Order: structure tokens, then C-alpha cells, then sequence
């Protein structure tokens, strides 16, 4: 089944191939996924921060969490007030929910997420081509006021409308290095607090166990040879290319996506009216478009050679 | 149009990993000698060259799929079916026949 | 790979997917995790975008071509063999008129 | 219209313009008030 | 960014002001594949650039 306890699901670091520094960097809000295929020019984004949500992970929709930066592997709340689209020029923000934005933006070869302000202050950028669409066989920049409704499918910019799942899996061990001390010639396992740690080590023999407080271990010369981890990660995690999975790797639980493509009736343009000539045996078509617009003809005999021309001009 | 679902990357990275068979769209994988990998923590494991990626990529249906896809067709022979509008004296009778 | 229908199922909710969208899995080179990975263009985008005109366009006839049946409505052609046994009631004497 | 010279005046502060623009005025499709218009390009445009 | 103009300006206090010139400044990419940013994974090659 589908869940929307978002409690039980936790934000997480990816690997940005462009940062705030032109440079790849590990940020709390990558880009995962992009979709573009509204008629209206919306574009689905899939971060690793999730939007509307608290800390604790109740709903609240002023607010976003991510995963810090910070030694103690915590979240962190920040308003939604920082969180900027852009893929040209500015986006506008149609909606959010957990891990998915909704933005209308202009064409660009790129998309960028912001953290505007604050402490955790960056951005990722991804390319993708958002490029412009439009209904029908006429060219328009933004729709007429007077035009012919046809059938063109949108993003639902509520967001308890659901267009798929994401499988949610546990959360992988993630190795830190503040975890190591490395005394004298011996190594040593410092835990974040009074918080359970667990050490996998190769000093000669495969060693594991958990740890609330400091420890000498055996015969480990270098850190390098021992590594450590939060054995209080519970929370559920994306299949994120990012992570290392856990050991157990099946679906644990699932989420919705939001913001289904519906359809709806959309404005669009009528061209002018043609002028035709009328000679023996054929048509003259006197045609006026400002855009590019589509004539389509075709004989209504056993031959149908049909000519397709997009016309712009007099 | 397909979606690229990659998994986390599999670790067991002092040791060996054996690639398996899945049923799963265009499930590709692959197994990397020897990586080390980081992530935002430093090292990942312990050993230091004998550490095995496995890489995982198969193919699934984009969530817009329901709306914007195609369906394949073959046709055979087609039938005929006219509506006529008879009118035999002063009665008009309307009527569809194969 | 790379052309229309390379990826196939039965239906949008069916779970034996079939698909070849020439997949290669690449070397990891940077020293953060990574999944480096290559692929073929959509087939079903290429093929939208190379689609030419379709049926409702170039159909002979005059033909309009419909879906939700599949039929080509109003096509102009041929002749028809029609065979009417009128009721008797209909006609009428040759007195009356 | 559409050529040089769909707009013609003796002078430019003349009362007797004469024009043929191709001007097709439109049924209203929408609730709000509207007068919608389609009209052939600026000859003297084209010609510049 | 590509652009056709450069332009220094002083946004804020008494000496508001800018100064506009002249240059075609272009995307520019190394090697004989175009890109956008450069990529996490591929090859490593010799380019040029100002230091910091």
C-alpha cells in the first residue's frame, strides 16, 4: 500500500554534478528526476529534501526539511520562503510535497534548485531541455482569449492527486569519519554522544560490534582499516543512486506522486480566416499568420496527396 | 517512454559480488574490481582494493505513461456499416445494415 | 534499442515488462559513489518526433478517421448493391392516383 | 489588403481615410466582455 | 553567461553607475564532445583556466 506517513521517511545527501561553485558536491537538495509533458509548460522536479513537511515529519506547509551537513546525522527544518526554481529566468511554484516540486518554467537548457538564504545555503543544477509546448496546430507564446476548446493534459496543481509511487526502502550504512580517533598508533571508536554506533573493522580478523562510548578495539593500527556507523537509522530512504543500500534492500513501503496529469480544456488560437480565389480547376489560399500555423490539404479521391506546411507570414 | 530506475550501488566491499538474473525490464548489471567509494563521511569500508560494486539498471514505465502512450494494433479486413434514410411513399424509415 | 517499441507490456499496469533500451554500465571513476551508466534515445520520443502525418490527414477518400472503435467514418467509394422488399400497404392502386 | 497602400488619406490630418484592412470581427466565446477581432498585416509594413 | 555586453556596475551609494562594452563572449567546451557543465563521470583531460 501507499503511505503518506512521512514520519517514517527520512531526506538524505546526493551527489550534485553541479553546485553552488560550478563544482560536483554532496547537497541536501539534488535533482533526481524532471518531467516535462503538461501542455501548459510544468515541469514534475524530484529532490532529496522533502517540501512540506517539519522536522518531526508532520505536515506543515510553510516548511522543508533536509539533511544537514553536521557530524550528529540530524534534520533540519527551514521555511519554503528559500526554496527558489529556476531554469532561464525565475520559476513559479505551483505546489510541493515531499520529495516533488511543481513549477512552471521558462525554456532553458537547464534546471536549478535553490537555497536562497541561511545556513544551508546552495544549489543543484541538472540539464535537461525544458523546451515551450503548445496545443493544437497553431503557435502562440500564451494562450488567446478567444479561441476553440480542445483536450490538452495538464499537472493537477493539487497535491493529493497521485500519478504513481516511489519505492521507499531502509536506509543504507553510511560511514563516518569523525567516528575514528586514531590515538597513538591504536585506533578508536568515538560515538556522536550517547548514541549506538557500529564499527566494521579488518585489523587482521573481521571485527563488528556496537558501541555507546569511546573504544580501544584490537590491533588496528591505522583508521583507515575500520569504519563506523548509525545503527539508529530507521527511517525509509529513496532509491537513490547516491546511497549504498542495505543488506536488506526490499520495498519497505511506498509514496505517492503528486500532481497527476488530468485532462482539461485548454484556449487555443484561431487562425485568420483564409481568402480564396476561386480558378478553373483549383484554390487560391490568400493566408495571414503572425506564427507559425499548419495547412493541411488532401484530395477526397482514390489519390490523397496531401501537403503538410507550417506557414508563417503573408 | 521508459523510466531509468538505478538502485543504490551494492557494496560488498571486502569480498566479491555475483552478478544474478532478474526478470525486470532490460535489468543490466555489473561487477567493478576494486572501487573504495565516498560519500559525505569519507571512507565506506575497510579494505582497500578489495572492494566489489555491483551496478544495477533495469527499465520501468514513466508515471506519465498513463496519458501520453501508444498502442500497438494489427488490423484485419474491415466491415461496412451504413445508416440509410429510405422514403418509399410518405414514410420516412431510418436504419443501419452491415 | 532506440526505435519505436523498445519497450513493450501488455498493459500500463502489468508487471512482465519487456524491454531493450541498450543499457551499458560504465567504470566508476570519481571516488564518490556513482552509478555511472549510457543509453539509447527514447524510441517512442524519436518516433513522436519523426511520426510524419497521420491517417486523419492522409487517409484517401475523404475518409475521417476515428478512435474509441477504430474506424474510418464517411468514406466516399464504391457503389452499393441495395435490395428493398417494400410492404404492400405502401403502393397503391392505379385507380386512386 | 496586406499591400502597400491599404491605408489612403489626401493628407494626415484628414477626415476621409479610406482603408480595406480585412477586418472579421468574431462571435464572443467567453463570459467576460470582449470584442474579438482577426485582421490582415500592415501593408506599409510588408512593403518596409 | 554567452552574451554580447559587459557591464561593471557600482549598484548601490553615491556612485551609481555602470560601463557597457562590446564583447562576444561564447560557451566554450574542451574536447570534441559539446556539454553544458562538465559531467561526473568521463575523462580527464589537459584545459586551461584562470586561477582563482
Amino acid at each position: 500500500s501507499i503511505t503518506d506517513d512521512f514520519t517514517l521517511t527520512s531526506p538524505y545527501l546526493g551527489f550534485c554534478p553541479y553546485c553552488r561553485h560550478s563544482a560536483p558536491c554532496f547537497s541536501p537538495i539534488k535533482i533526481e528526476n524532471v518531467w516535462d509533458e503538461s501542455d501548459d509548460g510544468s515541469i514534475r522536479i524530484q529532490v532529496s529534501a522533502q517540501f512540506g513537511y517539519n522536522q518531526a515529519g508532520t505536515a506543515d506547509v510553510t516548511k522543508f526539511r533536509y539533511m544537514s551537513y553536521d557530524h550528529d546525522h540530524d534534520i533540519k527544518e527551514d521555511s519554503m520562503e528559500k526554496i527558489a526554481i529556476s531554469t532561464s529566468g525565475p520559476c513559479r511554484r505551483l505546489g510541493h510535497k515531499g520529495y516533488f516540486l511543481l513549477a512552471q518554467c521558462p525554456p532553458g537548457d537547464s534546471v536549478t534548485v535553490s537555497i536562497t538564504s541561511g545556513a544551508s545555503e546552495n544549489s543543484c543544477t541538472v540539464e535537461k531541455k525544458i523546451r515551450r509546448k503548445f496545443v493544437g496546430r497553431e503557435e502562440y507564446l500564451f494562450p488567446p482569449v478567444h479561441g476553440k476548446l480542445l483536450k490538452c493534459h495538464i499537472y493537477d496543481h493539487l497535491k493529493e492527486t497521485s500519478a504513481g509511487y516511489i519505492t521507499m526502502h531502509r536506509p543504507g550504512p553510511h560511514a563516518y569519519k569523525s567516528y575514528l580517533k586514531e590515538a597513538s598508533g591504536e585506533v578508536y571508536i568515538k560515538p556522536p554522544s550517547g548514541k549506538n554506533v557500529t564499527y566494521e573493522c579488518k585489523c587482521g580478523d573481521y571485527s563488528t560490534g556496537i558501541v555507546s562510548t569511546q573504544t580501544k578495539m584490537n590491533g588496528c593500527t591505522k583508521a583507515r582499516q575500520c569504519i563506523a556507523y548509525t545503527r539508529d537509522q530507521t527511517k525509509w530512504v529513496f532509491n537513490s543512486p547516491d546511497l549504498i543500500r542495505h543488506t536488506d534492500h526490499s520495498v519497505q513501503g511506498k509514496l505517492h506522486i503528486p500532481f497527476r496529469l488530468t485532462p482539461t480544456v485548454c484556449r487555443v488560437p484561431l487562425a485568420h480566416t483564409p481568402t480564396v480565389t476561386k480558378w478553373f480547376k483549383g484554390i487560391t489560399l490568400h493566408l495571414t499568420a503572425t506564427r507559425p500555423t499548419l495547412l493541411t490539404t488532401r484530395k477526397l479521391g482514390l489519390r490523397a496527396d496531401a501537403t503538410a506546411e507550417w506557414i508563417t507570414g503573408t | 517512454k521508459f523510466h531509468t530506475v538505478i538502485p543504490s550501488p551494492q557494496v560488498k566491499c571486502c569480498g566479491s559480488l555475483e552478478c544474478k538474473a532478474s526478470s525486470k525490464a532490460d535489468y543490466t548489471c555489473r561487477v567493478f574490481g576494486g572501487v573504495y567509494p565516498f560519500m559525505w563521511g569519507g571512507a565506506q569500508c575497510f579494505c582497500d582494493s578489495e572492494n566489489t560494486q555491483l551496478s544495477e539498471a533495469y527499465v520501468e514505465f514513466a508515471p506519465d505513461c498513463t496519458i501520453d502512450h501508444a498502442v500497438a494494433l494489427k488490423v484485419h479486413t474491415a466491415a461496412l456499416k451504413v445508416g440509410l434514410r429510405i422514403v418509399y411513399g410518405n414514410t420516412t424509415a431510418h436504419l443501419d445494415t452491415f | 534499442p532506440g526505435a519505436f517499441g523498445d519497450i513493450q507490456a501488455s498493459s500500463l499496469y502489468a508487471t512482465d515488462i519487456v524491454a531493450r533500451t541498450d543499457i551499458r554500465l560504465l567504470k566508476p571513476s570519481v571516488k564518490n559513489i556513482h552509478v555511472p551508466y549510457t543509453q539509447a534515445v527514447s524510441g517512442y520520443e524519436m518516433w513522436k518526433n519523426n511520426s510524419g502525418r497521420p491517417l486523419q490527414e492522409t487517409a484517401p477518400f475523404g475518409c475521417k478517421i476515428e478512435v474509441e472503435p477504430l474506424r474510418a467514418s464517411n468514406c466516399a467509394y464504391g457503389h452499393i448493391p441495395i435490395s428493398i422488399d417494400i410492404p404492400d400497404a405502401a403502393f397503391v392502386r392505379s385507380s386512386e392516383s
